[PDB]
Protein backbone atom coordinates (compact mmCIF):
# COMPACT_ATOMS: atom_id res chain seq x y z
CA UNK A 1 0.00 0.00 0.00
CA UNK A 2 1.25 3.51 -0.78
CA UNK A 3 2.12 6.13 1.81
CA UNK A 4 -0.47 8.66 2.91
CA UNK A 5 -0.54 11.99 1.07
CA UNK A 6 -1.87 14.04 4.01
CA UNK A 7 0.11 17.28 4.10
CA UNK A 8 0.71 19.78 6.87
CA UNK A 9 -1.91 22.22 8.10
CA UNK A 10 -1.92 25.52 6.17
CA UNK A 11 -0.64 28.64 7.93
CA UNK A 12 -3.08 31.53 7.50
CA UNK A 13 -2.24 35.00 8.78
CA UNK A 14 -4.75 37.32 10.45
CA UNK A 15 -3.70 40.31 8.30
CA UNK A 16 -2.49 41.11 4.80
CA UNK A 17 1.10 40.71 3.64
CA UNK A 18 3.15 43.87 4.23
CA UNK A 19 5.76 42.91 1.57
CA UNK A 20 8.30 42.17 4.35
CA UNK A 21 7.11 38.72 5.44
CA UNK A 22 7.51 37.51 1.85
CA UNK A 23 11.14 38.69 1.93
CA UNK A 24 11.60 36.93 5.28
CA UNK A 25 10.20 33.70 3.82
CA UNK A 26 12.42 34.01 0.74
CA UNK A 27 15.55 34.51 2.85
CA UNK A 28 14.55 31.72 5.25
CA UNK A 29 14.28 29.30 2.32
CA UNK A 30 18.08 29.21 2.12
CA UNK A 31 18.32 27.83 5.66
CA UNK A 32 16.68 24.55 6.72
CA UNK A 33 16.61 23.44 3.07
CA UNK A 34 17.51 19.74 3.12
CA UNK A 35 15.81 18.73 -0.13
CA UNK A 36 19.03 17.61 -1.81
CA UNK A 37 20.55 15.68 1.09
CA UNK A 38 17.50 13.56 2.00
CA UNK A 39 17.56 11.71 -1.33
CA UNK A 40 21.30 11.02 -1.04
CA UNK A 41 20.91 9.78 2.53
CA UNK A 42 18.02 7.53 1.50
CA UNK A 43 20.04 6.09 -1.39
CA UNK A 44 23.05 5.43 0.86
CA UNK A 45 20.91 3.80 3.56
CA UNK A 46 19.15 1.61 0.99
CA UNK A 47 22.57 0.61 -0.37
CA UNK A 48 23.89 -0.26 3.10
CA UNK A 49 21.32 -2.45 4.78
CA UNK A 50 19.57 -5.45 3.18
CA UNK A 51 15.80 -5.64 2.52
CA UNK A 52 15.96 -2.03 1.38
CA UNK A 53 12.91 0.26 1.42
CA UNK A 54 11.24 -1.94 4.03
CA UNK A 55 12.63 -0.68 7.33
CA UNK A 56 11.26 2.30 9.24
CA UNK A 57 14.32 4.37 8.31
CA UNK A 58 13.34 4.40 4.63
CA UNK A 59 9.74 5.28 5.52
CA UNK A 60 10.93 8.19 7.67
CA UNK A 61 13.24 9.32 4.85
CA UNK A 62 10.33 9.23 2.40
CA UNK A 63 8.14 11.23 4.79
CA UNK A 64 10.90 13.83 5.25
CA UNK A 65 11.41 14.03 1.48
CA UNK A 66 7.68 14.57 0.93
CA UNK A 67 7.62 17.27 3.62
CA UNK A 68 10.64 18.98 2.04
CA UNK A 69 8.96 18.88 -1.37
CA UNK A 70 5.87 20.43 0.24
CA UNK A 71 8.05 23.13 1.86
CA UNK A 72 7.85 25.27 -1.29
CA UNK A 73 4.05 25.57 -0.99
CA UNK A 74 3.64 25.42 2.82
CA UNK A 75 6.21 26.82 5.24
CA UNK A 76 7.04 23.55 6.99
CA UNK A 77 10.78 22.82 7.41
CA UNK A 78 11.94 19.27 6.77
CA UNK A 79 14.03 19.14 9.98
CA UNK A 80 16.62 16.62 8.82
CA UNK A 81 18.05 14.77 11.85
CA UNK A 82 21.80 14.64 12.40
CA UNK A 83 21.96 10.89 13.10
CA UNK A 84 20.34 10.08 9.74
CA UNK A 85 23.20 11.52 7.67
CA UNK A 86 25.03 8.91 5.56
CA UNK A 87 28.68 9.61 6.58
CA UNK A 88 29.65 7.03 3.91
CA UNK A 89 29.45 7.28 0.13
CA UNK A 90 29.46 4.53 -2.52
CA UNK A 91 31.84 4.36 -5.48
CA UNK A 92 29.37 5.83 -8.01
CA UNK A 93 29.54 9.41 -6.69
CA UNK A 94 31.72 12.46 -7.28
CA UNK A 95 32.37 12.92 -3.53
CA UNK A 96 36.09 12.21 -3.71
CA UNK A 97 36.84 14.25 -0.58
CA UNK A 98 34.28 12.31 1.44
CA UNK A 99 35.17 8.75 2.53
CA UNK A 100 34.35 6.31 -0.27
CA UNK A 101 33.24 2.75 0.50
CA UNK A 102 32.91 -0.24 -1.83
CA UNK A 103 29.29 -0.99 -2.75
CA UNK A 104 28.12 -4.55 -3.44
CA UNK A 105 24.54 -3.81 -4.54
CA UNK A 106 23.11 -3.73 -8.07
CA UNK A 107 24.41 -0.18 -8.54
CA UNK A 108 27.87 -1.36 -7.51
CA UNK A 109 27.70 -4.18 -10.05
CA UNK A 110 26.63 -1.73 -12.76
CA UNK A 111 29.49 0.62 -11.86
CA UNK A 112 32.01 -2.24 -11.94
CA UNK A 113 30.67 -3.38 -15.32
CA UNK A 114 30.87 0.11 -16.83
CA UNK A 115 34.38 0.62 -15.41
CA UNK A 116 35.50 -2.69 -16.93
CA UNK A 117 33.91 -1.73 -20.25
CA UNK A 118 35.55 1.71 -20.42
CA UNK A 119 38.95 0.32 -19.36
CA UNK B 1 -18.66 47.80 47.89
CA UNK B 2 -18.45 51.60 47.64
CA UNK B 3 -19.19 53.34 50.95
CA UNK B 4 -19.25 57.09 51.56
CA UNK B 5 -19.88 59.29 54.59
CA UNK B 6 -22.07 62.39 54.72
CA UNK B 7 -20.23 65.67 55.25
CA UNK B 8 -22.78 66.82 57.86
CA UNK B 9 -23.59 63.61 59.76
CA UNK B 10 -20.28 61.70 59.36
CA UNK B 11 -22.24 58.45 59.08
CA UNK B 12 -22.59 55.73 56.45
CA UNK B 13 -24.77 56.57 53.45
CA UNK B 14 -27.22 54.15 51.84
CA UNK B 15 -27.88 54.25 48.07
CA UNK B 16 -31.43 54.76 46.86
CA UNK B 17 -33.38 55.48 43.67
CA UNK B 18 -35.84 58.35 43.25
CA UNK B 19 -38.78 57.84 40.90
CA UNK B 20 -39.52 61.53 40.31
CA UNK B 21 -35.90 62.70 40.12
CA UNK B 22 -34.78 59.61 38.13
CA UNK B 23 -31.28 60.06 39.60
CA UNK B 24 -29.02 58.25 42.06
CA UNK B 25 -28.88 59.66 45.59
CA UNK B 26 -27.29 58.68 48.91
CA UNK B 27 -29.11 59.13 52.22
CA UNK B 28 -28.28 58.11 55.78
CA UNK B 29 -30.86 56.79 58.24
CA UNK B 30 -29.68 59.06 61.08
CA UNK B 31 -30.08 62.47 59.41
CA UNK B 32 -32.29 63.68 56.55
CA UNK B 33 -29.53 64.50 54.06
CA UNK B 34 -29.68 63.36 50.42
CA UNK B 35 -26.55 64.19 48.42
CA UNK B 36 -25.88 63.79 44.71
CA UNK B 37 -24.02 60.75 43.37
CA UNK B 38 -21.02 60.59 41.05
CA UNK B 39 -20.39 58.18 38.14
CA UNK B 40 -23.63 56.28 38.97
CA UNK B 41 -21.57 53.40 40.38
CA UNK B 42 -22.86 51.46 43.39
CA UNK B 43 -20.72 48.29 43.27
CA UNK B 44 -17.28 47.45 41.88
CA UNK B 45 -15.25 44.32 42.62
CA UNK B 46 -12.30 42.70 40.86
CA UNK B 47 -13.24 39.09 40.09
CA UNK B 48 -10.84 36.94 42.12
CA UNK B 49 -11.26 33.23 42.88
CA UNK B 50 -9.23 33.24 46.12
CA UNK B 51 -12.09 31.94 48.26
CA UNK B 52 -9.95 29.22 49.92
CA UNK B 53 -7.75 31.27 52.24
CA UNK B 54 -4.87 29.49 54.01
CA UNK B 55 -5.88 26.20 52.37
CA UNK B 56 -4.34 26.10 48.87
CA UNK B 57 -0.89 25.02 50.11
CA UNK B 58 -1.84 21.96 52.17
CA UNK B 59 -4.40 20.73 49.62
CA UNK B 60 -3.32 20.40 45.98
CA UNK B 61 -5.93 22.55 44.25
CA UNK B 62 -4.10 22.11 40.90
CA UNK B 63 -4.54 25.69 39.71
CA UNK B 64 -1.81 25.29 37.06
CA UNK B 65 -2.05 21.89 35.33
CA UNK B 66 0.96 20.20 33.77
CA UNK B 67 1.37 19.73 30.03
CA UNK B 68 0.70 16.24 28.64
CA UNK B 69 3.53 13.92 27.62
CA UNK B 70 3.66 11.59 24.62
CA UNK B 71 6.05 8.86 23.49
CA UNK B 72 5.01 8.55 19.82
CA UNK B 73 6.85 11.48 18.19
CA UNK B 74 10.63 11.11 17.83
CA UNK B 75 12.98 14.07 18.21
CA UNK B 76 15.39 15.12 15.47
CA UNK B 77 18.54 16.32 17.26
CA UNK B 78 18.32 13.34 19.64
CA UNK B 79 16.73 9.90 19.47
CA UNK B 80 14.37 10.46 22.40
CA UNK B 81 10.69 9.57 22.09
CA UNK B 82 9.33 11.50 25.10
CA UNK B 83 8.07 15.02 24.40
CA UNK B 84 5.43 17.45 25.66
CA UNK B 85 2.72 18.72 23.30
CA UNK B 86 0.40 21.72 23.62
CA UNK B 87 -1.63 24.12 21.49
CA UNK B 88 -0.81 27.82 21.27
CA UNK B 89 -1.20 30.63 18.76
CA UNK B 90 1.74 31.82 16.67
CA UNK B 91 3.15 35.35 16.53
CA UNK B 92 0.81 36.45 13.74
CA UNK B 93 -0.97 33.32 12.54
CA UNK B 94 -4.66 32.73 13.25
CA UNK B 95 -5.63 29.43 14.87
CA UNK B 96 -4.13 26.81 17.16
CA UNK B 97 -0.89 25.03 16.24
CA UNK B 98 0.40 21.90 17.96
CA UNK B 99 3.93 22.26 19.35
CA UNK B 100 6.45 19.73 20.62
CA UNK B 101 9.26 20.24 23.14
CA UNK B 102 11.77 17.47 23.80
CA UNK B 103 11.85 16.11 27.35
CA UNK B 104 15.50 15.02 27.15
CA UNK B 105 17.47 17.02 29.75
CA UNK B 106 20.48 17.13 27.41
CA UNK B 107 18.65 18.09 24.18
CA UNK B 108 16.49 21.15 24.87
CA UNK B 109 14.94 21.26 21.39
CA UNK B 110 11.47 22.46 20.41
CA UNK B 111 9.65 22.20 17.09
CA UNK B 112 6.23 22.65 15.51
CA UNK B 113 3.90 20.15 13.84
CA UNK C 1 -16.95 8.12 46.31
CA UNK C 2 -16.69 11.85 45.67
CA UNK C 3 -13.66 11.66 43.36
CA UNK C 4 -15.26 9.04 41.07
CA UNK C 5 -12.28 8.55 38.79
CA UNK C 6 -13.10 7.50 35.22
CA UNK C 7 -11.08 6.23 32.25
CA UNK C 8 -11.71 6.91 28.56
CA UNK C 9 -9.70 5.44 25.68
CA UNK C 10 -9.32 6.93 22.21
CA UNK C 11 -10.55 5.20 19.07
CA UNK C 12 -8.31 3.47 16.53
CA UNK C 13 -9.48 5.43 13.47
CA UNK C 14 -7.52 8.56 14.43
CA UNK C 15 -4.18 6.94 13.56
CA UNK C 16 -4.79 7.57 9.85
CA UNK C 17 -4.34 11.32 10.26
CA UNK C 18 -0.93 12.67 11.25
CA UNK C 19 -0.81 13.36 15.00
CA UNK C 20 -4.46 12.35 15.17
CA UNK C 21 -4.34 11.05 18.74
CA UNK C 22 -2.95 14.29 20.19
CA UNK C 23 -5.50 16.45 18.36
CA UNK C 24 -8.34 14.14 19.41
CA UNK C 25 -7.28 14.15 23.06
CA UNK C 26 -6.92 17.94 23.05
CA UNK C 27 -10.34 18.39 21.44
CA UNK C 28 -11.92 16.05 23.99
CA UNK C 29 -10.23 17.93 26.84
CA UNK C 30 -11.44 21.27 25.45
CA UNK C 31 -14.95 19.85 25.04
CA UNK C 32 -15.66 18.06 28.34
CA UNK C 33 -13.72 20.23 30.82
CA UNK C 34 -15.52 22.66 33.12
CA UNK C 35 -14.58 26.34 32.79
CA UNK C 36 -16.43 28.70 35.12
CA UNK C 37 -17.49 32.17 34.01
CA UNK C 38 -15.64 33.77 36.94
CA UNK C 39 -12.28 32.69 35.48
CA UNK C 40 -13.05 34.68 32.31
CA UNK C 41 -14.44 37.95 33.70
CA UNK C 42 -11.88 40.40 35.10
CA UNK C 43 -13.98 43.25 36.54
CA UNK C 44 -17.58 43.00 37.75
CA UNK C 45 -19.56 46.12 38.64
CA UNK C 46 -23.12 47.42 38.91
CA UNK C 47 -24.02 50.72 37.23
CA UNK C 48 -27.23 52.72 37.72
CA UNK D 1 27.55 62.32 -9.50
CA UNK D 2 31.05 62.34 -11.02
CA UNK D 3 29.69 62.18 -14.57
CA UNK D 4 26.91 64.76 -14.25
CA UNK D 5 25.72 64.46 -17.85
CA UNK D 6 23.25 62.61 -20.10
CA UNK D 7 25.35 59.46 -20.42
CA UNK D 8 23.27 56.48 -21.63
CA UNK D 9 22.34 53.78 -19.14
CA UNK D 10 23.21 50.83 -21.38
CA UNK D 11 26.79 51.94 -22.05
CA UNK D 12 27.25 52.73 -18.35
CA UNK D 13 25.97 49.26 -17.42
CA UNK D 14 28.30 47.62 -19.94
CA UNK D 15 31.28 49.59 -18.60
CA UNK D 16 30.36 48.72 -15.01
CA UNK D 17 30.09 45.02 -15.89
CA UNK D 18 33.47 45.23 -17.64
CA UNK D 19 34.98 46.81 -14.53
CA UNK D 20 33.43 44.05 -12.40
CA UNK D 21 35.11 41.49 -14.65
CA UNK D 22 38.87 40.96 -14.33
CA UNK D 23 39.60 43.04 -17.43
CA UNK D 24 39.77 46.74 -16.45
CA UNK D 25 40.37 48.21 -13.00
CA UNK D 26 38.16 50.90 -11.48
CA UNK D 27 40.69 53.74 -11.73
CA UNK D 28 41.57 52.88 -15.33
CA UNK D 29 37.94 53.39 -16.41
CA UNK D 30 37.12 56.38 -14.16
CA UNK D 31 39.27 58.86 -16.11
CA UNK D 32 37.70 61.81 -17.90
CA UNK D 33 39.21 60.92 -21.29
CA UNK D 34 37.36 57.60 -21.61
CA UNK D 35 33.93 59.04 -20.80
CA UNK D 36 34.58 62.07 -23.01
CA UNK D 37 35.48 59.82 -25.95
CA UNK D 38 32.61 57.36 -25.40
CA UNK D 39 29.99 60.08 -24.83
CA UNK D 40 29.92 61.18 -28.47
CA UNK D 41 29.96 58.14 -30.77
CA UNK D 42 27.63 55.89 -32.73
CA UNK D 43 25.80 53.48 -30.43
CA UNK D 44 26.29 50.33 -32.52
CA UNK D 45 30.04 50.82 -33.02
CA UNK D 46 30.43 51.70 -29.33
CA UNK D 47 28.68 48.48 -28.31
CA UNK D 48 30.77 46.49 -30.80
CA UNK D 49 34.06 47.86 -29.49
CA UNK D 50 32.92 47.41 -25.87
CA UNK D 51 32.06 43.74 -26.44
CA UNK D 52 35.30 43.26 -28.40
CA UNK D 53 37.25 44.60 -25.42
CA UNK D 54 35.20 42.54 -22.96
CA UNK D 55 35.56 39.26 -24.85
CA UNK D 56 39.37 39.26 -24.62
CA UNK D 57 40.67 37.18 -21.72
CA UNK D 58 43.77 39.36 -21.27
CA UNK D 59 43.69 42.17 -18.71
CA UNK D 60 43.65 45.43 -20.67
CA UNK D 61 45.66 47.99 -18.70
CA UNK D 62 44.95 50.97 -20.99
CA UNK D 63 41.58 50.75 -22.80
CA UNK D 64 42.08 54.19 -24.41
CA UNK D 65 44.69 52.83 -26.82
CA UNK D 66 42.51 49.77 -27.50
CA UNK D 67 39.43 51.82 -28.38
CA UNK D 68 41.53 54.21 -30.48
CA UNK D 69 43.06 51.32 -32.44
CA UNK D 70 39.68 49.61 -32.85
CA UNK D 71 38.32 52.55 -34.86
CA UNK D 72 11.89 46.96 -33.44
CA UNK D 73 13.82 43.69 -33.54
CA UNK D 74 12.92 42.88 -29.93
CA UNK D 75 9.19 42.68 -30.69
CA UNK D 76 9.63 40.40 -33.70
CA UNK D 77 12.09 38.22 -31.77
CA UNK D 78 9.58 37.87 -28.93
CA UNK D 79 6.75 37.03 -31.34
CA UNK D 80 8.87 34.48 -33.24
CA UNK D 81 11.00 32.65 -30.65
CA UNK D 82 10.57 34.72 -27.44
CA UNK D 83 14.14 36.03 -27.56
CA UNK D 84 14.86 38.78 -25.02
CA UNK D 85 17.94 40.37 -23.48
CA UNK D 86 18.04 40.14 -19.68
CA UNK D 87 20.50 41.65 -17.20
CA UNK D 88 21.81 39.09 -14.71
CA UNK D 89 23.28 40.30 -11.41
CA UNK D 90 25.15 38.31 -8.76
CA UNK D 91 25.05 39.68 -5.21
CA UNK D 92 27.88 38.50 -2.95
CA UNK D 93 28.56 39.43 0.70
CA UNK D 94 31.72 41.27 -0.45
CA UNK D 95 30.85 42.86 -3.81
CA UNK D 96 28.52 42.59 -6.81
CA UNK D 97 28.97 41.02 -10.25
CA UNK D 98 27.09 41.99 -13.42
CA UNK D 99 27.02 39.48 -16.27
CA UNK D 100 25.44 41.69 -18.93
CA UNK D 101 22.73 41.44 -21.58
CA UNK D 102 22.64 37.64 -21.81
CA UNK D 103 20.09 36.37 -24.33
CA UNK D 104 17.52 34.00 -22.81
CA UNK D 105 13.92 32.90 -23.21
CA UNK D 106 11.01 35.25 -22.52
CA UNK D 107 8.21 34.91 -19.97
CA UNK D 108 4.61 36.16 -20.01
CA UNK D 109 5.24 39.49 -18.27
CA UNK D 110 7.64 40.81 -20.92
CA UNK D 111 5.05 40.02 -23.60
CA UNK D 112 2.80 42.85 -22.37
CA UNK D 113 5.78 44.81 -20.94
CA UNK D 114 8.09 44.59 -23.96
CA UNK D 115 9.04 48.28 -23.69
CA UNK D 116 11.06 48.21 -20.45
CA UNK D 117 13.27 45.28 -21.43
CA UNK D 118 16.33 46.79 -19.74
CA UNK D 119 14.33 47.42 -16.56
CA UNK D 120 14.00 43.69 -15.85
CA UNK D 121 17.00 42.29 -13.97
CA UNK D 122 17.53 38.74 -12.70
CA UNK D 123 19.30 38.88 -9.33
CA UNK D 124 20.65 35.79 -7.57
CA UNK D 125 22.34 35.50 -4.17
CA UNK D 126 25.48 33.34 -4.13
CA UNK D 127 28.73 33.07 -2.19
CA UNK D 128 32.13 34.50 -3.17
CA UNK D 129 32.83 31.45 -5.36
CA UNK D 130 29.39 31.85 -7.03
CA UNK D 131 28.11 28.80 -5.13
CA UNK D 132 25.03 28.21 -3.01
CA UNK D 133 25.11 29.91 0.39
CA UNK D 134 25.67 27.28 3.12
CA UNK D 135 23.35 26.96 6.09
CA UNK D 136 26.02 28.02 8.60
CA UNK D 137 26.50 31.38 6.85
CA UNK D 138 22.96 32.47 7.80
CA UNK D 139 21.40 32.24 11.28
CA UNK D 140 24.00 30.12 13.06
CA UNK D 141 22.65 28.13 16.00
CA UNK D 142 23.46 29.04 19.59
CA UNK D 143 22.23 27.83 22.99
CA UNK D 144 21.04 30.78 25.09
CA UNK D 145 18.85 30.19 28.12
CA UNK D 146 16.96 26.91 28.37
CA UNK D 147 16.42 26.27 24.65
CA UNK D 148 18.51 26.73 21.51
CA UNK D 149 17.74 30.08 19.85
CA UNK D 150 19.13 30.90 16.38
CA UNK D 151 21.08 34.14 16.03
CA UNK D 152 20.92 36.07 12.76
CA UNK D 153 24.23 37.01 11.15
CA UNK D 154 25.18 40.22 9.34
CA UNK D 155 24.69 38.52 5.96
CA UNK D 156 21.03 37.94 6.82
CA UNK D 157 20.53 41.64 7.57
CA UNK D 158 22.48 42.55 4.42
CA UNK D 159 20.20 40.38 2.27
CA UNK D 160 17.11 41.85 3.94
CA UNK D 161 18.36 45.40 3.35
CA UNK D 162 19.20 44.65 -0.29
CA UNK D 163 15.74 43.16 -0.87
CA UNK D 164 14.08 46.11 0.86
CA UNK D 165 15.93 49.12 -0.56
CA UNK D 166 17.13 47.70 -3.88
CA UNK D 167 20.15 47.95 -6.14
CA UNK D 168 20.91 51.44 -7.48
CA UNK D 169 22.87 51.19 -10.74
CA UNK D 170 23.24 54.58 -12.38
CA UNK D 171 19.98 56.51 -12.89
CA UNK D 172 17.87 53.51 -11.84
CA UNK D 173 16.73 51.73 -8.69
CA UNK D 174 15.42 48.17 -9.01
CA UNK D 175 12.57 47.14 -6.70
CA UNK D 176 11.21 43.65 -5.94
CA UNK D 177 8.42 42.18 -8.08
CA UNK D 178 8.23 38.42 -7.44
CA UNK D 179 10.11 35.13 -7.74
CA UNK D 180 9.07 31.96 -9.53
CA UNK D 181 8.88 28.47 -8.03
CA UNK D 182 12.01 27.37 -9.89
CA UNK D 183 13.94 30.46 -8.77
CA UNK D 184 13.05 29.81 -5.12
CA UNK D 185 15.22 26.69 -5.15
CA UNK D 186 17.89 28.54 -7.15
CA UNK D 187 17.92 31.55 -4.80
CA UNK D 188 17.05 33.98 -7.60
CA UNK D 189 14.53 36.81 -7.83
CA UNK D 190 13.32 39.27 -10.45
CA UNK D 191 13.86 43.01 -10.06
CA UNK D 192 12.25 45.89 -11.95
CA UNK D 193 13.35 49.53 -12.00
CA UNK D 194 10.52 51.95 -11.25
CA UNK D 195 9.59 54.29 -14.10
CA UNK D 196 7.15 57.16 -14.53
CA UNK D 197 4.89 55.21 -16.89
CA UNK D 198 4.91 51.92 -14.94
CA UNK D 199 6.18 50.94 -11.49
CA UNK D 200 6.45 47.70 -9.52
CA UNK D 201 3.05 48.23 -7.87
CA UNK D 202 1.41 48.73 -11.28
CA UNK D 203 2.60 45.33 -12.51
CA UNK D 204 1.77 43.80 -9.12
CA UNK D 205 -1.86 44.95 -9.33
CA UNK D 206 -2.06 44.15 -13.05
CA UNK D 207 -1.06 40.51 -12.56
CA UNK D 208 -3.82 40.04 -9.99
CA UNK D 209 -5.13 40.70 -6.50
CA UNK D 210 -3.03 38.81 -3.95
CA UNK D 211 -4.76 40.05 -0.77
CA UNK D 212 -7.24 37.15 -0.88
CA UNK D 213 -4.53 34.65 0.10
CA UNK D 214 -3.63 34.93 3.79
CA UNK D 215 -0.66 32.54 3.56
CA UNK D 216 2.93 33.69 3.10
CA UNK D 217 4.41 30.90 0.98
CA UNK D 218 1.18 30.30 -0.95
CA UNK D 219 0.84 33.96 -1.96
CA UNK D 220 4.43 34.08 -3.22
CA UNK D 221 3.99 30.80 -5.11
CA UNK D 222 0.79 31.99 -6.80
CA UNK D 223 2.38 35.35 -7.63
CA UNK D 224 5.48 33.75 -9.15
CA UNK D 225 3.80 30.85 -10.97
CA UNK D 226 2.99 33.17 -13.90
CA UNK D 227 6.57 33.35 -15.12
CA UNK D 228 7.06 30.13 -17.12
CA UNK D 229 7.90 30.36 -20.82
CA UNK D 230 4.86 29.92 -23.06
CA UNK D 231 3.86 30.56 -26.67
CA UNK D 232 1.31 33.25 -27.49
CA UNK D 233 -2.06 32.43 -29.07
CA UNK D 234 -5.49 34.01 -29.48
CA UNK D 235 -7.32 35.86 -26.69
CA UNK D 236 -10.39 34.31 -25.04
CA UNK D 237 -13.01 36.56 -23.45
CA UNK D 238 -14.67 36.03 -20.07
CA UNK D 239 -18.18 35.44 -21.46
CA UNK D 240 -17.28 32.00 -22.87
CA UNK D 241 -16.99 30.35 -19.46
CA UNK D 242 -18.92 27.68 -17.59
CA UNK D 243 -18.85 25.88 -14.24
CA UNK D 244 -19.10 22.08 -14.19
CA UNK D 245 -19.25 20.03 -10.97
CA UNK D 246 -16.26 17.91 -10.01
CA UNK D 247 -16.06 14.52 -8.27
CA UNK D 248 -14.90 13.82 -4.72
CA UNK D 249 -15.01 10.56 -2.75
CA UNK D 250 -14.26 10.13 0.96
CA UNK D 251 -13.19 6.61 1.94
CA UNK D 252 -11.87 5.56 5.36
CA UNK D 253 -12.10 9.16 6.55
CA UNK D 254 -9.69 10.38 3.86
CA UNK D 255 -10.56 13.11 1.35
CA UNK D 256 -9.58 11.77 -2.09
CA UNK D 257 -10.30 14.09 -5.03
CA UNK D 258 -9.98 12.88 -8.62
CA UNK D 259 -10.42 16.25 -10.37
CA UNK D 260 -7.39 18.27 -9.25
CA UNK D 261 -6.32 19.98 -12.48
CA UNK D 262 -8.18 18.11 -15.20
CA UNK D 263 -10.07 19.91 -17.95
CA UNK D 264 -11.80 19.56 -21.30
CA UNK D 265 -11.18 21.07 -24.73
CA UNK D 266 -12.90 20.84 -28.11
CA UNK D 267 -11.46 19.90 -31.50
CA UNK D 268 -11.99 23.31 -33.12
CA UNK D 269 -10.29 25.06 -30.20
CA UNK D 270 -7.41 22.56 -30.32
CA UNK D 271 -6.97 23.19 -34.05
CA UNK D 272 -7.09 26.96 -33.51
ZN1 LIG E 1 -25.65 61.47 58.24
ZN1 LIG F 1 15.35 16.10 21.59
Amino acid sequence: PPMDYAGSRPRLMDHDVTLEEIHKFFVDYMISDTLGVISTAHLVHADRDPEKARSQKCLELANLHSRAVDFAKTGAPAEMPYALKPREFPDFLERFEKPTYISESVFGKLYRAVKSSLA
Amino acid sequence: STMKFCRECNNILYPKEDKEQKILLYACRNCDHQEVADNSCVYRNEVHHSVSERTQILTDVASDPTLPRTKAVRCSKCQHREAVFFQATARGEEGMTLFFVCCNPNCGHRWRE
Amino acid sequence: QREQTMSLYLSEYLSKKKHGFEYGSLEIKNHLEKLSFSEIVSTSMIIF
Amino acid sequence: AILGLEFPYEILFQLNALVHAQKISLFAASDMELIKILRGMSLETALVILKKLHQQSSICYDPVFFVKTQMASAYKRLTEQNIMSCQRAYVTPSKIYLLGPELETANYVVKNFAEHVSDFMRVTFVEEDWSKLPANALSVNSKEGYFVKPSRTNIYNRVLSILGEGITVGPKRFEFLAFSASQLRGNSVWMFASNEKVKAEDIREWMGCFRKIRSISKCAARMGQLFSASRQTLIVRAQDVEQIPDIEVTTDGADYCFSDGIGKISLAFAKQ
